RNA sequence: UGCU
């Protein structure tokens, strides 16, 4: 009816054959007669709550129900580039005679990601290009390649005709600064993944550089973003319009994701029904069978959206969520500090 | 490349460059954009008046 | 087969339009040093550089080309006067009849400003005129509305409703176009000529 | 004193295209400074430039003296010369994914609600609009739903403030008109305009773009002066992009791959072609063939042929345009008019 | 050492040359469900009038070569079927058209229309916008005539041809190309005798 | 009261000319009290329709019952009571057109409006004698509610 | 010339497992279960890793040393 | 015909009035016969994105 | 110097105010809008960017009476960061419950 | 020789 066609439009996401329909947030004051949207913190509180679902090292899975795709959008945006972070900037380099060109080599060093702590750290003022020790961090890295003294007749491998020909990450020493090497204790100042194969050298070549790193945030700089893939998506809600069963079943089994749909014997006969709607990536691929079209109702749920956060092993993803709420918070106190100082 | 056709009908001048253009419909149709750099070259002689 | 037929013709196309180039380059080359000599005057007529005069007005009425709105005419009637009539609604005054229409249309006309018009706008303007009074005539005869105004369904009113504030403002509007839309002097209209000639 | 500044803003500087066919290749613009190292401009004036944004290397000039500044921004002003000497037509107009934006914002299905139609008119509020009431309009449907159509979100383009003076007024066909209808086509394609509200029918080529007269363009420049025009540009320019953007419009195979009775369909009649061909060879070859009026007979064999080839490829392109369905990308931009066509869409 | 700028030109092995208009953060750049950015945004009405379904094949190819790890081929007259990468395509869990659905990341609403995301092989051209970025001061001239030089790389400046005093004189600005003409360009002073001439 | 027309309609047709819209859709409708037919563009996605279907639909020029006027600004967020209220699916548009029948060459006694509500063409065509009241660039409220 | 260490659409550290990819491919798993095993769900990565062509041997190879 | 990629493997060495060589060349995903013909696969001119 | 005000016209008209913010982006402009945009003493609210090289962004509020739009601002502020305050402080608990029972 |  006209109320069910309405609670769909403003609960539900629908996805066409050839177009998503109710793709607009509506659910606010003046665009309903029967519902007062208005906004109410209590409803909020009530209905809002957060799951983690998967939570490992560098990776997180958390559904929230009851935020909107606004803030979602938000914190989605603040995850990838308004989360300050630690990289190499500024290279000093002292006879490389590498293959790799100077600006490759820098760049490369730029990305690599560091283990360091951002909130302990600062942001460099404008200028100031010798370094503060509150504000920089120094890795040295010099690698002298050379001839294996004791190998085979042949050595036709690399690993066996030379040593160090392979300038990995692990060979970044943190030079400390100041009392940094007693606020940091040994081993937290290091690579993150410790084996990034940086470049590679031959007998002969040296390669001797220093790297200043110092605080910034992802959206000056993409190597200043902490998570590799921060995402979101709606809650899928599979339903069946009426009950399809036999062969038919396995069809929507193997049209569905493998763990969405789940058939059962209840009378001896093969019945297909919604297990774990989770799973499903919505690959749109029912509507290639002509009758099973009619039977099925893929949706999105608008109020429930699985966040994935993938990172690169600086800070785990609980941390860099905490920290993005914390900045979003700090840029709404600044703007409440400057419109009361304006009034 | 003649002295009518070369250098007194069609001839070449200062106070102008050649670059490659880009969309941006952030613009008005009677607006141009024009790069700092090739701004700092082209100067325009203004007189000093009150 | 078909791709390298494909091939053939998209090849055959490519050389027309580089020979094209060159062709009409050298076409608008001449017609433009050919044209670049005339230019319109302030007394109406286009003369050349010796004094010559090619034309005693140009386009044997004097109109500009690019302020031509209509398909080689100055003006669209009948877009103006619907645009008159959407801009400028009176509710507060009664409709007009055929002869009323005529008598405030020929009243109007006979005024100073319109006396330095050409003659052939006031006939056309004349002409359209009695055109829309024939068929507001034709409409209120098939509908029995009646000129006094005393006719008690007035939504027939609305079914061709024109008041003299629109017309004076549609006759205004036209006059104020067609003078705006004359050659103005000084205008290379022979190198404006050679170029949409050339494109 | 003389002094020799940088370009700053608000300067009249020259832009012109190398390849020049017609005066307006052209024109004198307002120079903004900008940190990018290209020459960036607004896309509807690429028509007279004949430009396509594919590594074309355009000039640009300062003039050195204030009288000739003051002529090139007189005479050859963008405002100015939005049409051309040769027949009137504007050719300052809107072109490629922007006659598709508006087309799909003033369809029928567009229902926005009040959010989305705030944030698509805020959308244009910038510069000289920072200045002007919104004038919000009032909503069509407000019982069960409280929706703004994408036509008056079109309109608020035309009349953006209560102040503004523009009251625009227009009656045309459009380009799948049927011709019956007479402003009831059922795929509403009658345009009319209003008071600078779009009462009915949908944005296309012939009306926003710079094909013939009737243009919305053309008549605001004829009706209300240059700058009700460009203002108007402008805030198509900038409201269709980010309605484009929001909405998503692309195109895949699955909006090009044919259907089962539309390939049915092409094999029968390229069988009936073959047949008739072979037919028409035979009577060639051995008999008498009737021989067309002004021609021989190995030319009416060409000519014949070359109309059963013809009938092929139109009954193919019919076929595909009846089997394709409503929504598909090729066929939305074929019928707006803002690239390709049917012969295009039925050839690949 | 020189990063992709506005202005720089990009094929797609595909004749669809184009130049970079802009530039938009990861944060603004489109995200699909599992996450992924698209790097180029190429405009999808350049299909139409150029027929390049070649593209569409190849993108496809690209995609369930990238999906199942191996290596399609595209030989002309020939080559991996569309409907061998529709089976992988569906085989992996991903759309049978390519067409997947995207979430909008300024506004982060879903999009009506589903977008076609794929990998496609980009190669960049020589063609850069600083090296071709030019600006002429006053600079040298020519001994024979005192005009500025031709090239660039001489310092030369640009050339009003014929065309461009063809249209200066139909739009009728005579101070503007008198002073690009003879005031910017080769002004000088000379002494004539009013008896002989 | 400010109802300009009422009359209890009749669908006849969904669409004549196929499915082209998938949220709108193109009604042909017939009154029972007189010979009033109706070609109006209804949402059928927010208020669904059948063929055999049957509703009144009343075009006044004001919103409010009472009599005001006052239609200078629409605040839907305001509660008060109102004519929407005794109906269900409210539109508000402006009567565009006023075009007599060409049909019958002489004699004619029919009239249509053309009203625009945001795009969707509402045609009423019948008797001038129920039209009573309906001018140009005049903005009105739509109010259909089904019937049993 | 070198593996990258970032990946160009996402930004996932790749450059660390090209030295794990050898390996994978001198042993007897394909690139597909290679591509799996490394943990690389989404194509992107799979792309990089695949698409990359080792070029820094052979440029050593004419290194001066 | 002017596409950017590595020339060959000696591109260090060799010296020219202009070179234009790619940091991470990268060989295309869909490669034609005629491409693994020409071996243009070890020296690719262009990146998959 | 960061969020500045601006009247619609000369008049100094109170019910429609544009605040022009700096060094901001797409982020804070939409979680602001959908914070303020419940107001139900709003009439209009739109953000919008002035050009993609300068980071600025323009939003615009027209209330229905008198309000003078700046209190409904910081009622959308304040709103927002107690908002934020919520999630972080569930998000926190979320994570704390879920360490206690794997472990 | 390339570019539009
Ligand atoms: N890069 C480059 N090479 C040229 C150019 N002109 C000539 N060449 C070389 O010369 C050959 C053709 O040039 P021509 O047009 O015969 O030289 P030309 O006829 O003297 O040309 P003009 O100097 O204009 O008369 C080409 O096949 C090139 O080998 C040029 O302008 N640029
Ligand atoms: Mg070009
Ligand atoms: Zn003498
Ligand atoms: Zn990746």
């Amino acid at each position: 009816a006209a109320s069910q066609a309405v609670e769909e439009m403003r609960s539900r996401v629908v996805l066409g054959e050839f177009g998503v329909r109710n793709v607009h947030t509506t659910d606010f004051p003046g665009n309903y007669s029967g519902y007062d949207d208005a906004w109410d913190q209590d409803r909020f509180e009530k209905n809002f709550r957060v799951d983690v679902v998967h939570m490992d090292e560098n990776s997180l899975e958390f559904d929230m129900v009851g935020i909107d795709a606004a803030i979602a959008n938000a914190f989605r945006r603040i995850l990838l580039a308004e989360v300050p972070t630690m990289a190499v900037e500024k290279v000093l380099v002292y006879n490389n005679t590498s293959i790799v060109q100077d600006e490759i080599l820098a760049h490369r060093l730029g990305l690599i990601p560091i283990h360091a702590d951002p909130r302990l750290f600062e942001y460099r003022n404008q200028g100031d290009e010798e370094g503060t020790e509150i504000d920089t961090l120094q890795f040295r890295l010099q690698v002298r390649c050379t001839r294996n003294p004791h190998a085979a007749k042949d050595s036709s491998d690399p690993n066996e005709l030379y040593v160090n020909h392979k300038v990995y990450t692990r060979h970044m020493t943190w030079i400390p600064l100041g009392n940094q090497a007693d606020l940091f204790p040994e081993g937290t100042i290091r690579p993150v993944h410790d084996d990034i194969l940086i470049a590679q050298l031959r007998p002969g070549q040296e390669i001797d550089l220093l790297m200043h790193c110092v605080k910034g945030i992802g959206k000056d700089h993409a190597k200043f973003s902490p998570v590799a893939t921060a995402s979101y998506r709606l809650l899928p809600d599979i339903t069946l319009l009426e009950p399809v069963e036999g062969e038919a079943a396995e069809e929507l089994s193997r049209c569905f994701s493998p763990g969405v749909i789940e058939v059962q014997e209840v009378q001896g006969k093969k019945v297909a029904r919604v297990a774990n709607p989770r799973l499903d990536t919505f690959s749109r691929e029912i509507f290639r069978n002509e009758k099973l079209k009619k039977v099925v109702r893929l949706a999105r749920v608008r109020d429930h959206y699985i966040f994935s956060v993938e990172s690169t092993g600086v800070l785990p993803p609980d941390v860099l969520v905490s920290e993005a709420i914390k900045v979003l918070m700090g840029k709404c106190r600044r703007f409440l500090d400057e419109l009361d100082a304006v009034q | 490349q003649g002295r009518f056709r070369g250098n007194l009908s069609g001839k070449r001048v200062d106070f102008s460059g050649r670059t490659v253009i880009s969309p941006d419909p952030n613009l008005r149709i009677d607006e141009v954009a024009v790069p700092v750099h090739v701004a700092k070259i082209l100067t325009f002689p203004e007189k000093v008046n009150k | 087969t078909e791709f390298f037929f494909h091939t053939m013709a998209g090849r055959e196309g490519l050389v027309d339009t580089a020979v094209k180039t060159a062709e009409t380059g050298y076409m608008q080359r001449r017609l433009v040093k050919s044209l670049e000599d005339l230019c319109s005057q302030y007394d109406l007529t286009v003369r050349s550089s010796t004094g010559d005069i090619i034309q005693f007005i140009y386009g044997g009425d004097g109109l500009d080309p690019a302020a031509m709105e209509g398909k080689d005419e100055p003006l669209e009637f009948k877009r103006v006067l619907d645009n008159i009539k959407a801009v400028f609604p009176c509710p507060s005054e009664p409709a007009l009849s055929k002869n009323e229409l005529i008598l405030t249309t020929e009243s109007i006309m006979k005024k100073s400003e319109f006396l330095c018009c050409q003659d052939s706008f006031l006939q056309e303007i004349k002409k359209f005129i009695k055109g829309v009074s024939e068929k507001i005539k034709k409409t209120r005869d098939k509908y029995g509305i009646n000129d006094n105004g005393t006719t008690e369904p007035r939504v027939l009113y609305q079914l061709d409703r024109i008041t003299p504030t629109q017309v004076e403002k549609f006759l205004e509007t036209c006059r104020d176009k067609y003078m705006r839309a004359q050659m103005e002097p000084g205008s290379a209209v022979g190198a404006l000529c050679a170029q949409s000639i050339g494109e | 004193d003389i002094v020799e500044r940088h370009l700053i803003d608000g300067d009249v500087v020259l832009f012109n295209r190398q390849p020049s066919l017609h005066k307006l290749s052209i024109m004198a613009h307002l120079a903004r400074v900008k940190p990018h190292r290209t020459f960036r401009f607004n896309e509807c004036v690429c028509t007279p430039y004949n430009a396509d944004f594919d590594g074309d290397e355009m000039n640009l000039h300062l003039p050195q003296t204030e009288e000739a500044k003051a002529e090139a921004l007189v005479l050859m002003g963008t405002k100015a010369n939005l049409v051309t000497p040769r027949n009137g037509e504007p050719l300052i107009a809107a072109i490629q994914d922007f006659l598709t934006g508006a087309y799909l914002l003033t369809l029928k299905d567009t229902f926005f609600d009040r959010a989305k139609a705030c944030q698509i008119i805020a959308s244009i509020l910038v510069g000289k609009d920072e200045k002007i009431k919104v004038r919000l309009p009032p909503p069509t449907i407000l019982k069960p739903v409280t929706l703004w159509t994408g036509k008056q979100i079109f309109s608020v383009i035309l009349r953006p403030s209560d102040d503004n003076p523009v009251r625009a007024n227009l009656r045309t066909k459009g380009k799948q008109y049927c011709g019956k209808g007479e402003d009831l086509c059922a795929n509403d394609s009658y345009v009319t305009i209003q008071n600078s509200e779009l009462m009915s029918g949908s944005m296309d080529k012939g009306t926003l773009g710079s094909g013939s007269k009737n243009n919305i363009f053309y008549i605001l420049l004829r009706d209300w002066g240059q700058n009700e025009a460009a203002d108007a540009m402008s805030r198509l320019a900038r409201l269709a992009p980010v309605y484009l953007s929001n909405r998503g419009f692309s195109i895949g195979i699955g909006d090009v791959t044919p259907g089962q009775g539309l390939l049915k369909a092409k094999y029968e009649l390229l069988n009936a072609g073959y047949k008739k061909c072979d037919e028409y060879i035979e009577a060639l070859n051995t008999g008498k063939l009737q021989q067309q009026p002004g021609c021989t007979a190995e030319e009416t064999l060409e000519a014949l042929i070359l109309k059963e080839l013809s009938v092929i490829r139109d009954h193919a392109g019919s076929a595909c345009l009846r089997e394709l369905d409503k929504s598909n990308s090729p066929l939305t931009m074929a019928l707006c008019g803002s690239k390709g066509s049917f012969i295009n869409i039925s050839q690949m | 050492t020189r990063r992709p700028e506005i202005g720089d030109k990009f094929s797609s092995r595909h004749g669809q040359k184009g130049v970079c208009g802009l530039i938009v953060p990861q944060e603004d750049m489109p995200f699909c469900d599992s996450g992924i950015c698209p790097d180029i945004i190429m405009n999808p009405h350049g299909f139409p009038s150029r027929m390049t379904v070649g593209k569409l094949i190849e993108l496809l190819a690209g995609k369930a070569g990238v999906l199942d790890g191996r290596f399609h081929y595209g030989t002309a007259f020939g080559g991996s079927k569309v409907k061998d990468v529709c089976e992988d395509l569906v085989r992996h869990g991903y759309n049978y058209l390519g067409k997947d659905y995207v979430t909008s990341g300024i506004t982060g609403e879903p999009l009506e229309a589903y977008i076609y995301f794929g990998p496609v092989y980009y190669q960049k051209l020589k063609h850069m916008v600083l090296d071709k970025m030019h600006a002429r001061a006053r600079g040298p001239r020519a001994v024979l005539t005192r005009q500025p030089t031709e090239g660039r790389s001489r310092d030369g400046g640009l050339r009003l041809g014929e065309m461009e005093r063809d249209c200066l004189i139909g739009y009728g600005a005579s101070m503007l190309l008198l002073e690009r003409l003879m005031i910017s360009s080769d002004a000088f002073e000379v002494d004539v005798c009013g008896q002989c001439g | 009261a400010g109802i300009l027309f009422e009359d209890i309609f009749d669908v006849k047709d969904i669409d004549p000319e196929g499915k082209k819209f998938d949220r709108v859709s193109r009604l042909h409708c017939e009154s029972e009290s007189f010979k009033m037919d109706l070609i109006l563009d209804v949402n059928i996605q927010i208020y669904p329709v059948d063929l055999g279907d049957k509703f009144r639909l009343v075009i006044a020029s004001t919103l409010y019952e009472d009599g005001t006027l006052d239609d200078g600004e629409y605040n839907p967020t305001d509660d008060r009571p109102s004519r929407a209220d005794q109906f269900e699916y409210v539109m508000y548009g402006k009567v565009y057109r006023i075009e007599g029948d060409e049909t019958s060459t002489e004699a004619a006694t029919r009239l249509s409006a053309y009203v625009s509500y945001g795009g969707l063409l509402m045609r009423l065509q019948g008797d001038a004698n129920n039209l009573h009241g309906f001018e140009v660039d005049s903005r009105v409220y739509l109010l259909m509610k089904k019937l049993a | 010339m070198i593996i990258p260490v970032r990946c160009f659409t996402c930004g996932k550290i790749v450059g660390n497992k090209w030295e794990a990819y050898l390996g994978l491919l001198q042993a007897e798993y394909t690139e597909g279960d290679a591509l799996d095993a490394l943990g690389l769900k989404r194509y992107c990565c799979r792309r990089m890793l695949l698409a990359h062509v080792d070029l820094i041997e052979k440029l050593l190879n004419y290194a001066p040393l | 015909k002017q596409a950017m990629g590595t020339i060959g493997y000696n591109q260090r060495n060799r010296i020219d009035t202009l070179m234009y060589l790619l940091a991470y060349p990268q060989k295309p995903m869909v490669k034609t016969k005629t491409i693994e013909l020409i071996e243009f696969e070890k020296l690719p001119a262009g990146q998959n994105a | 110097k960061t969020a500045l005000e601006m009247v619609q016209a000369a008049g100094t008209d109170r019910h429609c105010v544009t605040f022009v913010l700096h060094e901001e982006d797409h982020t804070l402009g939409n979680s602001l809008r959908y914070m303020i945009m419940k107001n139900p003493e709003v009439e209009f609210c739109g953000y919008t960017t002035t050009h993609p090289s300068e980071s600025k962004i323009n939003l615009r509020i027209q209330t229905r009476g008198t309000l003078p739009a700046v209190e409904p601002f910081q009622r959308g502020l304040n709103e927002l960061m107690n908002v934020c305050q919520h999630v972080l402080d569930k998000f926190e608990a979320s994570i704390k419950d879920y360490k206690d029972q794997k472990a």
